[PDB]
């Protein structure tokens, strides 16, 4: 019940082989039982990104074809929603799978995506014509009329 | 917080609301289904936000607002949170922007330089972790790694030139040091990276242009050969030999006893002759308790591997296990171990085993050490047999493909068959190159029924089964009428025609429509080809209809939220431009659209015959009932074996969510009485229907209805009354896109019989029938569809409907789905002058007697529906009205085919009645035979004119020979079973031995009710495989994807394996096989004389099958045996064998021979011997230490001469292993790296030693590599 890392650094978990889950974390062994790390492998149905270091399951996205696709941490492929890349940039992908650009309305809230579509988070611009600032939090839309000070005299 | 579930979200002024099940707007912290998530006062969620709630500080995640991690700023100062909001202590935490602080035992961040579980690292000012960068701590600079953070040498370029950097941080002078991508460099004295051939500390290395150390590098450096260490790049000449075992005698005291008493059958366990891993044999003499050597009787059998390894890496695992097991000293050998010593060990063992024998009084605590042993050797499990699990794959692990190979393996000579793939497609192999080849290997033992022979036995059970009653009872009232030919693409498409041609020939099919609709037959042919090879080979059974199955998946079948539109539903590219005003047919499309068009079909043009459905015992159903165990943690894999209690507890769940009030499914198909709806009043198609949606799929057979029963039971009945005439179909929309007033709301409308258009007033042969009849269905996929004021939807009845007044029969509303019995039940609403029902936002209908009835056009959400549903029939319609069509008796048609689309034929109902997921009968009179017969009546009043029963045959249950047992074997469904022919019989001892589904009694008398009440029974014929077979013969076999074609790069190739693929010889098969094909060779001659197609031979019944064997298959599923499990010797790579005392060939050893092993130089060169004693030729040898040399022909190993090419092409009898070697002076075979020949040229080799040619090659280290075709690399 331990993780080994070989002179190389290839990882074994005592050896389990396949689709196993150590401490919660969803992680793939090849065949010989090496962990991977830092790349998409497939298992049953769905395609799975495992990170660099950790191993661990998380979103991410590759190229399909010409068009960037997304795929989640359970391995299915992204459709109506946000979702990640390793490097840290949230993209947001349409029904049809295929990521959006540009300013987009959704769930009854304005968002930014620039043109490579990563939504971009405490950014201020005129973008309807009109002022409005993105959230550091969400990068939601604010017009940032309200005032935010919280201590009258 | 405790969870909550079945209250749905909403979405107000851009927020996220929940409301309960009680219906009541949530506040506060609350578990829901699992997630942790806040809501304010306002009852809006939370997210990406801190919240504090009792004296938790919890943050929410930015996109779902569930409870995770994060550093929230408190104050002056940073502090860590966990998910349940704790401050954490002596912990690493991440924040939302990926920036990682590790709080210590007072929860402060650590910040400057710390040791942190042996591991060095930084933090800046603020307590932020540095990763990914150099940093100057303590004068001096340190690299930290990207993604944990530790400390790590790195290469930096000052100015122009590389240096490189160690983990303290100081700069490497004298000394080899990495980079984080993982070269190794050389730095001198004055720090600067050494390149090419270097000399340091006695040794030498090789370091390329760009200073990387070259490690598993051969090459001509010096003008002299020279091989780069994989280890330390350290050169070596390569030539000294490296391996480590000379020749040796292995015979001595011991041999003349413990040699075979005999060199055959007798004395050896075996199988076709050949031998096995875990063969037990009769030595001459037994050392019996370790004392005295006392002759051997014939019971004193013992295990070939005490006394006989295969290579000495066997050998020496061999004594290292049983050691382990209380034998002896326990032992670390290796292969590297003299052969002399693992042979001493060997009789120390020996001696040992003797003991524990004498004391025990038994054998069989030995057999299952040698089992166990065995297993652990990848020659003899899974690991050499390539497990894969894509495609069809995905069942069972993989496939072999049996080969015709007469000189080792002749009873398994398939005589010239086992053409694979010839589904309907590709009959006549002629796209046996591409993806349209079949996939003839699917489950289990896969059948040849390419082969003409097993053709007529095919028949022979089809001649069976469609006499069942007559043959088994003599009740010629107990016989199937007609068949399912299951897994079609699977399999010859020469049996749709064998089995076409025994109806024509029988019943008369081709004849009337009478003659054929009497015998309703169906295909399992999913292919979105077969429809038009069907018909073109005359519609002998009735192709699926796919096209609308898979409407019915996007536009309301499948999915929450985003679905097709209805508009798909109308395929309007059939008209050219869809014109729905001109109508003008597109001769010519891009082999694409729905089988049978409807938007205004009044049967003037010819359309191919066929079912269809919504649901099946194998089509939203299996994967679905999976899924909700694995959810619930019950099983693992979808390939699991799961108990049948494991099933009933994951059946709850799957129920609970079927019937879920929310209305939201998770497992479960939305819509499905709106599917019916549409699937009960199509034109041209014959509609089956699907007993799980009637009654429960689990459980015992009709135990309970579900939801759906009322609405699809009334469906039925109506259908029966009122469907007839031609069709028209419309929807509130042009395309993927609504305008602003547009709904996307279908209309469906049937005429009565004998109008077939809108406009008809009246039947042309002057028959009133059609006043009464009629139906208008009304459905959508939007359950949040509210109408505008203004809008106004239409049911376009017909003018020969003009002020006529209607009445609903069934209508959606919030809380479920009304249905209406009678006419003075329901709403009435009546046609005007042009015969339109018309229907606004609001409506207010009045019952026929007296009241008043308000209903809104509304889309809903509940259990029974997604979207809306309204259905509409003609007052004043008679008890025992009947809109049916019976079939004809007249030839009709001369163009040779036998079904054709009519109303007739429509007037028939499919019930596929039985569900995978049955549980076993608790009773006997709880079988679903027995029920049956009890109900027969019930389905006679739905209409249902065939009743497609549960394959009968009797089940392979839990037998497992190896391999992957499949679920139809575990759950007893019928389609795996043992024996073809037994029904459900008795034991021969007397006792009762029912199938899932009763005895043979049971199914007779249940075929017999059903006739007694007017429907047909269908047969499951089930010709692709056959499961679980006792008998063992070895094959040579190949291993191969769904296809049959050979994995690309797979050592499994013609190898001996034993299979299990013949039958007891002693069961039903034996008795009925090939029987009543004399008898029907004599009537009709000619269906044995017909050719088939993908054979030009006619079926041939001159031999015929009392037993299975491997001669007849095409293959099997990977059974975990082993690649190497049949004996082979290695050296001149032929197989052990005793059958025939001519003919024999056994290791020297259990001869009492001398068998010498070892590598021996002479004059000429290297030789070796095996284990055996026999001369390594023509083949590939490994020794002790992992090294492999190749022997030529001659019988000498391979090596390089100076000045020459080391590269050599070899051709061995081990085809697999053909292609470019390097091997060096030593005749060591170069593995995963690059060499250099003569002329200054480099190549790659791969992991097993071939050179590779025409592609990219990558490096740990990141670094690509090109090779061109010609081998060269020129990266
Ligand atoms: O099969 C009957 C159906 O055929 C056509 O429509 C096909 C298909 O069209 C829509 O979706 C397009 C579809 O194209 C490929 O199949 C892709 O691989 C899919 O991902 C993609 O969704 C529609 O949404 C589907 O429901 C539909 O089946 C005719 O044009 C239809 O009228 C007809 O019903
Ligand atoms: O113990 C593993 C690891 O924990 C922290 O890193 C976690 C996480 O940090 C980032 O998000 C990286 O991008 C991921 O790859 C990491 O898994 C500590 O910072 C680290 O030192 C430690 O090794
Ligand atoms: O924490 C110990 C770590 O050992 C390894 O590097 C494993 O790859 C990782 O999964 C594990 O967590
Ligand atoms: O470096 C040590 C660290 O390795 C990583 C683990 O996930 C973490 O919990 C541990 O403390
Ligand atoms: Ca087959």
């Amino acid at each position: 019940k331990s993780y080994v890392a070989d002179s190389s650094g290839q990882t074994y978990y005592f050896p389990l082989i396949g689709l196993q889950t150590i401490d919660g974390n969803l992680q793939y062994f090849n065949q010989q039982g090496v962990q991977i790390k830092g790349g998409f492998q497939d298992v049953n149905n769905k395609r799975i990104y495992f990170a660099p270091n950790t191993g661990n399951a998380v979103a991410n996205t590759e190229i399909i074809n010409g068009k960037l696709q997304g795929r989640d941490a359970n391995g299915n492929q992204v459709k109506n929603a946000f979702s990640k890349d390793v490097a840290g940039n949230t993209f947001y992908f349409d029904a049809n799978g295929v990521m959006l650009t540009g300013l987009q309305t959704i769930s009854g809230k304005t968002y930014y995506l620039d043109e490579q579509g990563h939504l971009r988070k405490n950014y201020a611009g005129t973008f309807n014509n009109q002022f409005m600032y993105f959230d550091a939090d969400t990068g939601a839309g604010k017009t940032a009329i309200e005032y935010q000070f919280d201590q009258g005299l | 917080s405790d969870p909550i579930t079945g209250g749905h979200y909403e979405n107000h002024n851009g927020y996220f609301v929940y409301i309960d099940a009680s219906g009541k707007q949530v506040t506060g912290l609350q578990n829901i289904d699992g997630n942790l998530q806040y809501f304010d006062d306002n009852g809006y969620q939370v997210k990406g936000s801190f919240r504090d709630v009792n004296g938790k500080h919890i943050y929410f995640d930015s996109v779902t607002g569930k409870a995770s991690s994060n550093v929230d700023i408190v104050n002056g100062k940073a502090q860590g949170y966990d998910a349940q909001g704790n401050q954490l202590k002596k912990s690493y935490v991440a924040d939302s922007s990926g920036q990682t602080y590790y709080f210590d035992g007072n929860g402060q961040p650590l910040i400057g330089l710390q040791t942190i579980d042996g591991n060095l690292q930084y933090f800046n000012q603020q307590g932020v972790q540095i990763k990914g960068g150099f940093q100057d701590v303590n004068n001096k600079r340190i690299y930290f790694a990207p993604n944990t953070g530790n400390a790590v040498a790195n290469t930096e370029i000052i100015n122009g030139k590389l240096q490189g950097r160690d983990a303290n941080g100081n700069q490497v002078k004298n000394a080899f040091s990495k980079d984080v991508a993982g070269n190794t460099f050389y730095f001198d004295a004055n720090g600067v990276m050494l390149t090419g051939l270097q000399t340091i500390s006695g040794k030498t290395y090789y370091l390329d242009e760009q200073g990387h150390l070259r490690k598993n590098y051969a090459g001509t450096f010096n003008n002299q050969f020279m091989y780069f260490d994989a280890d330390t790049g350290a050169g070596k000449t390569a030539i000294e030999y490296q391996f480590d075992q000379g020749l040796v005698s292995q015979s001595n005291e011991n041999t003349p006893h413990n040699a075979a008493k005999s060199y055959d059958k007798s004395s050896f366990e075996n199988v076709d002759g050949y031998l096995t891993a875990d063969t037990w044999y009769r030595p001459t003499d037994i050392l019996k308790n370790g004392d005295t050597w006392t002759a051997s009787t014939e019971t004193d059998m013992r295990p070939l591997l005490m006394t006989w390894w295969p290579d000495k890496q066997t050998q020496a695992n061999y004594l290292n296990f049983m050691s382990s097991k209380g034998l002896g000293i326990t032992t670390t050998y290796t292969a590297a171990t003299s052969q002399k010593t693992l042979n001493d060990a060997a009789f120390v063992i020996q001696t040992a085993i003797e003991q524990q024998i004498s004391l025990k009084k038994s054998t069989e605590w030995l057999r299952d050490a040698i089992d166990s042993f065995v297993k652990t050797q990848a020659n003899w499990n899974k690991q050499t047999e390539d497990e894969a699990f894509d495609g069809l794959q995905w069942l069972q692990g993989g496939f072999l493909a049996y080969q015709d190979d007469s000189h080792r393996t002749p009873n398994t000579d398939s005589g010239n068959n086992r053409k694979l793939g010839r589904q309907p497609i590709n009959i006549d192999g002629s796209k046996d190159t591409t993806d349209g080849k079949g996939s003839e290997f699917l489950l289990a033992n896969d059948i040849d029924n390419s082969n003409p022979i097993v053709q007529a036995e095919q028949l022979n059970w089809l001649h069976y089964l469609m006499n069942f009653g007559s043959i088994t009872g003599n009740n010629d009232n107990a016989n199937f009428d007609g068949i399912r030919v299951d897994a079609v693409d699977n399999v010859d498409a020469d049996l749709l025609k064998i089995a076409g041609d025994y109806f024509k020939a029988l019943y008369g099919t081709d004849k009337s429509d009478a003659n054929a609709n009497k015998h309703l037959s169906i295909l399992e042919d999913w292919n979105g080809k077969d429809p038009q090879y069907v018909n073109q080979q005359g519609n002998a059974q009735l192709t699926m209809d796919y096209t609308v199955t898979s409407q019915f998946g996007n536009s309301l079948t499948h999915g929450a939220n985003n679905r097709s539109n209805m508009w798909y539903f109308l395929d309007t590219g059939y008209y050219l431009n869809g014109d729905l005003n001109k109508k003008i047919v597109d001769k010519n499309r891009p082999n694409s659209g729905t089988l049978v068009n409807r938007i205004a079909n009044s049967g003037d043009t010819k359309v191919i015959p066929n079912y269809s459905f919504v649901r099946a015992h194998d089509y939203d159903a299996q994967d679905p009932i999976r899924k909700a165990m694995i959810d619930h943690g019950i099983i693992k894999n979808m390939q699991d074996t799961f108990t049948f209690d494991q099933l009933a507890q994951g059946m709850e769940f799957y129920y609970k969510d079927q019937e879920n009030p929310s209305g939201f499914k998770k497992y479960n198909d939305y819509n499905l009485p709106s599917a019916y709806a549409m699937l009960l009043t199509n034109k041209d198609t014959v509609p089956r229907v699907y007993y799980g949606d009637m009654y429960l799929e689990g459980g015992q057979y009709m135990e309970k209805g579900t939801i759906y029963n009322p609405v699809i039971s009334a469906l039925l009945k109506a259908r029966i009354k009122y469907v007839s005439g031609g069709q028209t179909m419309a929807t509130d929309s042009s395309g993927k896109d609504l305008k602003d007033g547009e709904t996307d709301l279908l209309t469906s409308v049937r005429f009565g019989k004998g109008i077939m258009t809108s406009d008809q007033t009246t039947t042309q042969d002057n028959s009133q029938d059609y006043k009464n009849q009629g139906i208008g269905v009304i459905v959508g996929n939007n359950p949040d569809l509210k109408l505008n004021n203004d809008k106004t939807i239409t049911l376009h009845m017909g003018k020969a409907h003009k002020n006529q007044l209607y009445r609903a029969l069934v209508l959606s509303n919030d809380s479920g789905i009304d249905v209406y019995d009678s006419d003075d039940k329901a709403p009435t609403l009546r046609t005007n002058d042009n015969g339109d029902l018309i229907f606004h936002k609001t409506n207010t209908f009045v019952k026929q007697d007296g009241t008043i009835i308000n209903y809104e056009m509304k889309g809903s959400l509940n259990a029974l529906i997604s979207g809306y549903l309204g259905v509409w029939v003609p007052v004043g319609a008679s008890d025992s009205q009947d809109a049916r069509t019976v079939a004809t008796e007249s030839s009709s048609s001369n163009d040779g085919s036998v079904f054709h689309s009519n109303a007739a034929l429509d007037s028939n109902v499919i019930y596929e009645g039985f569900s995978n997921f049955q549980a076993m009968p608790t009773s006997p009179e709880q079988s679903t035979n027995v029920v049956i017969a009890t109900k027969a009546n019930l389905f006679k009043e739905l209409g249902i004119t065939s009743f497609e029963l549960a394959p009968q045959y009797r089940s392979s249950g839990d037998t497992n020979y190896g391999g992957m047992s499949f679920l139809d074997s575990f759950l007893n469904n019928g389609y795996a079973f043992t024996d073809r022919y037994d029904l459900g019989f008795n034991k021969a001892d007397g006792n009762p031995n029912p199938t899932k589904y009763g005895t043979d009694q049971d199914l007779r008398n249940a075929i017999e009710a059903l006739h007694k009440n007017g429907m047909q029974a269908i047969a499951d014929w089930v010709p692709d495989q056959i499961y679980a077979l006792p008998g063992k013969e070895v094959v040579t076999a190949t291993r191969v994807d769904e296809r049959g074609n050979q994995l690309k790069d797979t050592d499994f190739v013609n190898l001996l394996y034993v299979a299990n693929t013949k039958s007891s010889g002693v069961d039903y098969q034996a008795k009925y096989g090939g029987e009543f094909l004399d008898k029907l060779r004599e009537e009709y001659p000619s269906l044995f004389k017909q050719n088939q197609v993908s054979t030009g031979q006619p079926i041939d019944a001159s031999t015929k099958i009392k037993q299975w064997s491997a001669k007849y298959m095409n293959g099997t599923n990977i059974l975990h045996r082993g690649a190497y499990y049949v004996l082979k010797d290695w050296a001149t790579n032929q197989y052990f064998n005793i059958a025939k005392t001519n003919e024999v060939f056994l290791p020297l050893q259990l001869q009492n021979k001398d068998a010498q092993t070892g590598f021996i130089s002479d004059a000429s060169g290297v030789k070796y011997y095996s284990i055996s004693g026999y001369q390594a030729k023509d083949t590939f040898i490994e020794d002790g230490n992992g090294n492999w040399y190749y022997f030529d022909k001659d019988g000498y190993m391979v090596r390089s001469q100076q000045g020459e090419n080391p590269i050599r092409t070899v051709e061995t009898s081990v085809n697999t292993r053909n292609g470019n070697y390097y091997f060096m002076p030593n005749g060591v075979e170069l593995r995963k790296g690059f060499g250099t020949d003569n002329s200054g040229n480099v190549y790659y080799f791969d992991d097993q030693g071939k050179m590779v040619r025409d592609k990219y090659i990558n490096d740990d280290a990141n670094n690509f590599y090109h090779l061109n075709v010609d081998g060269t690399m020129s990266r």
